[PDB]
RNA sequence: CCAAAAGAAGUCUUUCUUUUGGUAACCAGGAU
């Protein structure tokens, strides 16, 4: 549509949209150039928040100095952080196991405030992992994701409890900080008003006032409209500030003697020194918003103050009062009411740069913990700024968060949708965030106010569901973390094109209304009478004079992945979600298929994720190859761009890359120049689109099962190709000398054909389980001393020749030809883990075909594995020889509500022979509205249908009753949608015609090669001595407790006591039964269990005295 | 056709320089040959370009 | 075929085999049912090859 | 219970004897 290249797909859209998809990839890449303080930030916050534009570095540095001792004698400051050039590119980094970062160097200037004697110096302040352009991480070689975490906001938020006893309202309010201390304020059942500092019992709220130095006639100066509060002051029994200040250093310092200064210290130390309490910005910001304190004021400082106290109580006790408002002197009037912690007014965002940024904040606490400490024992005028700075902390801590974190995780490269998916992820789980185990089903919901800022759809259907979700499409994080949406403002009636982004407050002041209203060419409503959005969520019909905003279109509410549904919203919201969560697990298929009907979000989303080669700078090709494409630009330069062919995923599924573009075409900037895994000329394309019938057939399709054409295996349309990666490295030792060779111990020459002259089996060679891959020898440890054998070696020259092949050899259940060997060495000064003299790495890949049991699916969450695959003379055939490639149960689709996939079908025939709407004498009605060039359509057209505004079902079934004949004037399909079909397997036609069409189906990760195991004897444990686990060693299944009560239940004693004895560790009866099997004998009588034994050994460590009776 | 041999190739998985396809799209190409033979066992039949 | 069923190199590429010239094959019946009670089929069947 | 080496018999490749060599916990992600 905007894109120089893009295919032509016509849609059936009746609204135009005015505001274009944003950047998909914005999120991350806009969050991170804050943190490190890009030129490009520094514009964007030009043209919005020129005020105070600083990056996360510099706020940390900035907050972090000056370092000052106690005398005050000397201090140390840091500033102007600076980065040098990435120390090697993407794919070299990718490619030899290098983490790609940048240095990162600061000035530290240290002053002798006794001599004035400055010293300044550039400190190296260690290498800083930088972004790439694809909103990724490349840490170790991998590629990971930061996830964005959904965290409550600090704040003052008040709410009210009933009483049980009382049945009286308990009103409270909580005061939580970043870092700092809480204190909250709540009237009990008895009418007073206490507070818990930090968190200790109950105090009035008198003693903290006087505490803060107030006298018993300003508190019933200011508090003298509550009888709650005269109550709490008369019965005080604190009279003195010094008293109040003693009982409050009681409380919370224990058995300490108390004292006046310390007193007076602590309290101001605890909430007013900034240096044990912090709000932020944004808690600053929401505690003047809340209070209406200093509307003015920018915001600068973070530490609490007496007004923001005094006016927590007091809106408090009015809040307990029954007020509406309440106005605070020296500040605007707001509004008394109760939070909801749920609102994502009260949730923000905690982006990929503040998570690193509060990382670097405890390295740099560390770090200077340590030089104040050591500022103190080293003697003066030998301290330079470079003595005072231990970097290692801080280094050590970007470590641990990009390796060791629920929010730093591995890239999900299943399909291209997966990673776009998971950049645009928000979880309400991690380090200070709620748990999975501990989240009720009020955090779980969807809130009213989600509306434009996360999906409702798209979430995990397990155990996570509600505790995960994903960002819509046009929604925006502000600078303090919160989600915002544009709208487009009417005024006085007349809808603008004026786009104003709003959080979920601004919306909740005012009143929206939809997108898919009837605007009149004019900006204008047709009706009074429209749908809206009122303050709490409520829908109503206001008349068209208060409306104050509109959507910017459907589709706002929904993310990436559930904007690719079509005919969304005839499917419920169940199978929506599983067919939004189904599309991120399908396999790239050898060849792939754009779909005929699709939503015009797959061009969008496959040039955003990144997985295409697009032109940089317009051009004309010069060559292209399987390996390259090289284009000469208009201005003398050019540029080769470099393919990624049969590369491994995260995933272990193919990455390739092939050219679209000819020696002699044009190019123009942003155009696809390079599918790659899912795309098709661009667009993404996760399936194929397959001739389906929807009746029931002869019960192999019972049940949820699936029937495939053995077409589907001959023409290789859903095959999927899967690659392996092997690993061993060559180690010194403290005996040293780990090397990598063919001369192993005990082994053959038939079982070392396959290795070249210096180990590594040979590119192009098939492997089984068991084969060798790298060949390798270590030192048979046992040096020992025995006298022949030591004195022959010490002089007489006799050599160790102390080997243990610990070879690499291909583990259980694999196999497939080796397409590559990568080989790393320390002679060729390559950067290896320490310790680490050499190191191969062996791809080995397979070639996968569907078969019985694989698991398939469609776009609306009708998913199911495949029961049977008939050959092709066996299936059901149209009057002209075409037999269906799938056959898809009736019973299943109106139960579920998910109508949408027989919408999909009609239209994907409709689009498959293409038609002509017959405008002889006036186009018909039905075809009034539809878009011009929609009248007619070639056979195998593709259209598409925006997921909220698509094809009506009058259009449907007028384009229906018009479709072009096959090859002879023959109509195949009727205007119902249903074809008469032949049984190919009797030879008589059906009695009833049945529904044909086409439905573009995935396959999915699930396939039936990895879940196959079986076994009869292997591995055993080395502390019990049970089977292992896993099909990679061998391993059992698990015979549980509920499988013993089931077997107790049915009263087959002999079978569960052979199952606990001589299938798992009864040592001596493994031997026997085989033995007595392979002989022919009688089973043997089990005996003791080796893990009771153990029971009883570790019973016996704690000191209990267990014994066995007779 | 049963099978073939690329002279430069090792495995089906590779490609061949100079050409815009990979090894797997030409044995996807070759899988639409239509062809007759009269004797029973294999026989080979080459290509060659430049 | 797996290249270690046949004694072969590490160059030779097995290829899926599909042996069948037919393409598209369908017929129509037309039964004449007279009041009479003489009745017969007629079958046109339609074949089409590569 | 398996591998390697040596000796003996026959078969043209098995048997007998001797020597050497022979796993867990965390965190994370999915499925029903």
């Amino acid at each position: 549509n905007s894109v120089p290249g893009a295919p032509n797909r016509v849609s059936f859209a009746k609204l135009r949209e005015p505001l274009e998809v944003p950047g998909l990839l914005d999120v991350q890449t806009d969050s991170f150039e804050w943190l490190i303080g890009s030129p490009r930030w520094r514009e964007s916050a030009a043209e919005r928040g020129d005020v105070n534009p600083v990056g996360g570095l510099e706020e940390v540095l900035y907050e972090l100095s000056p370092i000052e001792d106690f005398s005050g004698s000397m201090s140390l400051s840091f500033s102007d952080p600076r980065f040098d050039d990435v120390k090697a590119p993407v794919d070299e980094c990718k490619d030899k196991d290098m983490t790609y970062a940048a240095p990162l160097f600061v000035t530290a200037e240290f002053i002798n405030n006794n001599t004035g004697e400055i010293k300044s110096q550039t400190v190296f302040m260690g290498d800083f992992p930088m972004m790439t352009e694809k909103g990724t991480f490349i840490i170790n070689g991998t590629e990971r994701v930061v996830v964005s975490q959904l965290v409550r906001s600090p704040g003052v938020y008040f709410d009210e409890t009933i009483d049980k006893s009382t049945d009286k309202t308990l009103h409270s309010v909580k005061v939580i900080p970043s870092r700092g201390a809480w204190l909250e304020f709540d009237v009990d059942k008895r009418d007073t008003v206490g507070v818990r500092i930090d968190r200790k019992r109950r105090q009035p709220v008198t003693v903290l006032l006087k505490a803060l130095g107030w006298t018993s006639e300003q508190i019933v100066e200011r508090f003298g409209f509550s009888e709650i509060m005269r109550s709490t002051l008369e019965k005080d029994n604190t009279v003195g500030t010094d008293e109040a200040l003693l009982d409050i250093y009681r409380k919370l310092r224990p058995g300490e003697p108390p004292t006046k200064e310390s007193a007076q210290t602590l309290l101001e130390n605890l909430f007013f020194k900034e240096k044990r309490y912090d709000l932020a910005r944004v808690g600053r910001y929401k505690v003047n918003k809340k209070l209406g304190l200093h509307v003015g004021e920018p915001i600068t400082s973070s530490t609490l103050t007496e007004e923001d106290v005094v006016a927590t109580i007091e809106y408090l006790v009015r809040l307990h009062e029954g007020q509406t408002t309440m106005t605070v002197p020296g500040g605007v009037e707001v509004p008394v009411e109760t939070d909801d912690i749920d609102h994502f007014g009260n949730r923000r965002l905690r982006t990929v740069g503040e998570l690193i940024q509060n990382q670097i904040r405890v390295g740099m606490s560390r770090m200077e913990r340590v030089v104040r400490e050591r500022m103190t024992t080293q003697d003066v005028e030998a301290i330079t700024p470079q003595t005072l700075i231990n970097i290692r902390p801080v280094v050590a801590a970007i470590k641990e968060f990009f390796g060791t974190s629920q929010l730093s995780q591995f890239m999900d490269q299943n399909n291209p949708l997966s990673g776009l998916t998971h950049k645009r992820r928000l979880s309400a789980l991690g380090p200070g965030g709620l748990s999975r185990e501990r989240a009720g089903l009020e955090v779980r919901d969807v809130h009213p106010s989600h509306y434009g800022r996360m999906c409702p759809i798209e979430t995990p259907e397990g155990p996570n569901i509600g505790l995960i979700g994903s960002l819509s499409v046009y929604a925006r994080v502000n600078p303090f973390g919160f989600i915002e949406t544009p709208y487009r403002k009417v005024v006085d009636g007349v809808v603008s094109d004026e786009i104003v982004y709003l959080t979920a407050d601004e919306e909740d002041r005012h009143v929206v209304a939809q997108a898919n209203s009837p605007i009149d060419a004019d900006g204008r409503f047709v009706e009074p009478r429209v749908l809206v959005r009122r303050k709490a969520g409520e829908v109503e019909y206001v008349p068209s004079s208060e409306v104050d905003y509109m959507d910017v279109s459907p589709r706002q509410m929904v993310s990436v992945a559930t904007a690719m549904i079509p005919f969304l919203e005839h499917d419920d919201a169940n199978r929506a979600l599983m067919g939004a969560n189904m599309q991120r697990q399908a396999v790239p298929l050898v060849r792939s298929e754009a779909p005929l009907v699709g939503t015009g979000m797959e061009l969008r989303a496959a040039i955003d994720a990144g997985d295409v080669v697009v032109a940089e700078e317009s051009g004309v090709i010069e060559e292209v190859s399987a390996d390259y494409i090289t284009v000469m630009h208009d201005n003398g330069t050019r540029r080769t761009y470099r393919m990624r062919k049969f590369a491994r995923s995260n995933h272990g599924t193919c990455a390739n890359q092939c050219p679209i573009v000819d020696a002699g075409d044009r190019v123009e900037a942003g155009q696809v120049i390079a599918d790659g895994p899912c795309t098709d000329d661009g667009e993404m394309a996760l399936g194929k689109n397959l001739l389906v019938a929807i009746m029931p057939w002869e019960g192999h399709n019972y049940e949820d099962a699936i029937i495939l054409s053995n077409r589907l295996v001959e023409e290789d349309v859903l095959t999927s190709i899967h690659i392996e990666e092997h690993e061993i490295d060559a180690r010194d030792t403290k005996l040293g000398a780990e090397e990598i060779t063919r001369d192993i111990p005990n082994i053959s020459d038939e079982v070392l054909a396959d290795l070249d002259e210096r180990g590594i089996v040979r590119i192009g060679a098939e492997v089984r389980d068991g084969d060798i891959l790298v060949g390798k020898v270590t030192p048979k440890g046992e040096t020992e001393l025995t006298p022949e054998e030591r004195l022959l070696r010490a002089i007489f020259g006799e050599k160790a020749r102390e080997v243990r092949d610990t070879s690499l050899k291909v583990p259980h259940g694999e196999s497939g030809k080796v397409i590559g060997i990568r080989v790393f060495s320390r002679e060729d000064e390559d950067e290896l883990p320490a310790g680490v003299n050499e190191l191969v790495r062996v791809y080995v890949a397979q070639k996968r075909k569907i078969s019985d049991g694989d698991k398939l699916a469609g776009r609306h969450g009708n998913k199911g594995v495949i029961g049977k695959i008939l050959p092709v003379e066996d299936m059901p055939f149209l009057a002209d020889g075409t037999p269906v490639d799938i056959i898809l149960n009736t019973h299943g689709v109106p139960r579920r509500m998910n109508i949408g996939q027989i919408l999909e079908t009609h239209l994907g025939w409709c689009a498959h022979s293409g038609w002509k709407v017959d405008a002889a004498k006036g186009v018909p009605d039905w075809a009034a509205r539809l878009p011009d060039e929609l009248l007619e359509a070639q056979p195998n057209a593709i259209v598409s249908t925006p997921v909220f505004d698509g094809a009506q079902e009058a259009e449907l079934q007028g384009l229906l009753s018009c479709t072009l004949p096959n090859r002879d004037g023959d109509v195949l399909v009727d205007a119902d949608g249903k074809a008469m079909l032949f049984d190919g397997r009797s030879g008589e036609p059906f009695p009833y015609p049945v529904t044909v069409g086409y439905m573009y189906i995935m396959k999915l990760h699930h396939l039936v090669d990895d879940k196959i195991h079986a076994r009869s004897t292997g591995p055993y444990s080395m502390i019990t001595q049970q089977p292992l686990g896993g099909k990679a060693q061998f391993g059992g299944q698990r015979f549980g407790e509920m499988e013993c009560w089931a077997m107790q239940a049915y009263g087959a004693a002999y079978t569960l006591q052979e199952l606990l004895t001589i299938k798992s560790d009864d040592t001596v009866g493994r031997v026997k039964v085989y033995e007595a099997i392979v002989k022919g004998e009688n089973i043997p009588e089990p005996g003791i269990p080796e893990s009771f034994k153990v029971l009883l050994k570790e019973l016996q460590s704690l000191c209990l005295n267990v014994e066995v009776l007779s | 056709v049963t099978s073939i041999r690329i002279d430069g190739v090792l495995h089906e998985f590779t490609t061949v320089p100079g050409v815009k396809e990979d090894v797997t799209e030409i044995i996807l190409n070759l899988k639409s040959l239509v062809v007759s033979s009269e004797e029973d066992e294999p026989v080979t039949m080459y290509l060659r370009k430049q | 075929v797996q290249n270690r069923a046949s004694g072969a190199e590490i160059g030779r590429i097995p290829v899926d085999s599909i042996y069948s010239p037919v393409l598209k094959v369908t017929y129509k019946v037309d039964a004449t049912r007279v009041e009479q009670r003489t009745d017969f089929d007629k079958l046109i069947l339609d074949v089409e090859t590569k």
